[PDB]
C-alpha cells in the first residue's frame, strides 16, 4: 500500500456539512501522514483519546472514519466524550469509549458572510438525546406543547433546525469552526490504515 | 483535564521586574499556555503564548522586549518574566492552557479550556 491518505479532501474541502447532517468519510487501504496535521500551527483544537498525537505515525488501524462539520467556537468543547449541550445531545455525540482525535480550527474567513451566512444549521429541538454516531436529518415539526402539530408550524410547533448566523464581526465564540473527528477502529481483521 | 496554579504577583515601582509561575496539576506537555491580563473596566487582553513545542511564542506589541515567556517541561511550569514594568501593566494576570497542534499559539480566550485563579500585579506611580 503506497496510497497516501486523502486527508487533503477532508481538511481542505471547499464545502463543509451542517453539524446535524455531519459528513462521514471512510478511510481504508491507505497510508496516513498524521504528523503533517499535528506538526503545524493550523489547529486550535487537536485532542486525542486512547492514543497519543506524537505516536500516530507509529500506529496501524483496521479502518479510520473522518467525520466533519461546522459549529460555533463555544461548541467545540462539546465534541468530546461525556459532554452535554445542544450539539452533543441533538447533533453529534461521541461515545464514552471514543478512540480518535478531535481537530478544529477557526473558519471565519470561509464560513462567515457580511449580513450573515445562514447555510449552516444545527438541530435546536429533539424529543431525546442522540446515541453515539446517530445522524438525525429529519425535519418534522417538533411538538413542544400538548397540542399535536400535524405539520403546521405555530405556537409550541417548531421547525427543529436553526441557522447559525455567521458574520465576520461576531465575537470569536460565535465565529464558525471547521471540525474533523478521526475514529481509529481496531478489531480482529487486517489493519488497513498505517503510518509511514 | 488539568488545573493551573499561579504565583509570583506583587506591587513594584516603574522599571521593576516580577516573575509569574503557572504550575500544572497534570502534564502541560501537549498544551500551549497563554498569559492574559484583566484591569477593572478594560477588556481582557492576551499578553503572551508559548506552543506545546516550546519554540513558538507570541507577544502583544506593547510587551515585546519587556515580557519573556518560557516553560520547564521537567517542572511542568510556564513563566512570564516581567521586566520594565509600567502603570499600564497594572492588572490581574491569568495563565490558560489549550490543546491544539504542536506549533499553535493564539490570544483567543474562548479556545482556552483551563484558567488559573489569577495573580495580582500593581505598578505604583
Ligand atoms: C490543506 O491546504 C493547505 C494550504 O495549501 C496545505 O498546506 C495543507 O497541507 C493541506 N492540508 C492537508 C491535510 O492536506
Amino acid at each position: 500500500i503506497t496510497n497516501l491518505c486523502p486527508f487533503g479532501e477532508v481538511f481542505n474541502a471547499t464545502r463543509f456539512a451542517s453539524v446535524y447532517a455531519w459528513n462521514r468519510k471512510r478511510i481504508s487501504n491507505c497510508v496516513a501522514d498524521y504528523s503533517v496535521l499535528y506538526n503545524s500551527a493550523s489547529f486550535s483544537t487537536f485532542k486525542c483519546y486512547g492514543v497519543s498525537p506524537t505516536k500516530l505515525n507509529d500506529l496501524c488501524f483496521t479502518n479510520v472514519y473522518a467525520d466533519s462539520f461546522v459549529i460555533r467556537g463555544d461548541e467545540v468543547r462539546q465534541i468530546a466524550p461525556g459532554q452535554t449541550g445542544k450539539i452533543a445531545d441533538y447533533n453529534y455525540k461521541l461515545p464514552d469509549d471514543f478512540t480518535g482525535c478531535v481537530i478544529a480550527w477557526n473558519s471565519n474567513n470561509l464560513d462567515s458572510k457580511v449580513g450573515g451566512n445562514y447555510n449552516y444549521l444545527y438541530r435546536l429541538f429533539r424529543k431525546s438525546n442522540l446515541k453515539p454516531f446517530e445522524r438525525d436529518i429529519s425535519t418534522e415539526i417538533y411538538q413542544a406543547g400538548s397540542t399535536p402539530c400535524n405539520g403546521v408550524e405555530g405556537f409550541n410547533c417548531y421547525f427543529p433546525l436553526q441557522s447559525y448566523g455567521f458574520q465576520p464581526t461576531n465575537g470569536v465564540g460565535y465565529q464558525p469552526y471547521r471540525v474533523v473527528v478521526l475514529s481509529f477502529e481496531l478489531l480482529h481483521a487486517p489493519a488497513t490504515v498505517c503510518g509511514p | 483535564q488539568v488545573q493551573l496554579v499561579e504565583s509570583g504577583g506583587g506591587s513594584v515601582q516603574p522599571g521593576g521586574s516580577l516573575r509569574l509561575s503557572c504550575l500544572g496539576s497534570g502534564s502541560l506537555d501537549y498544551y500551549a499556555i497563554g498569559w492574559f491580563r484583566q484591569a477593572p473596566g478594560k477588556e481582557r487582553e492576551g499578553v503572551s503564548c508559548i506552543a506545546s513545542s516550546g519554540d513558538r511564542t507570541i507577544y502583544a506589541d506593547s510587551v515585546k522586549g519587556r515580557f519573556t515567556i518560557s516553560r520547564d517541561y521537567g517542572k511542568n511550569t510556564v513563566y512570564l518574566q516581567m521586566n520594565s514594568l509600567k502603570p499600564e501593566d497594572t492588572a490581574m494576570y491569568y495563565c490558560a492552557a489549550l490543546q491544539g497542534s504542536y506549533y499553535y499559539t493564539g490570544f483567543v480566550a474562548n479556545e482556552y479550556d483551563y484558567w488559573g485563579q489569577g495573580a495580582p500585579v500593581t505598578v505604583s506611580s
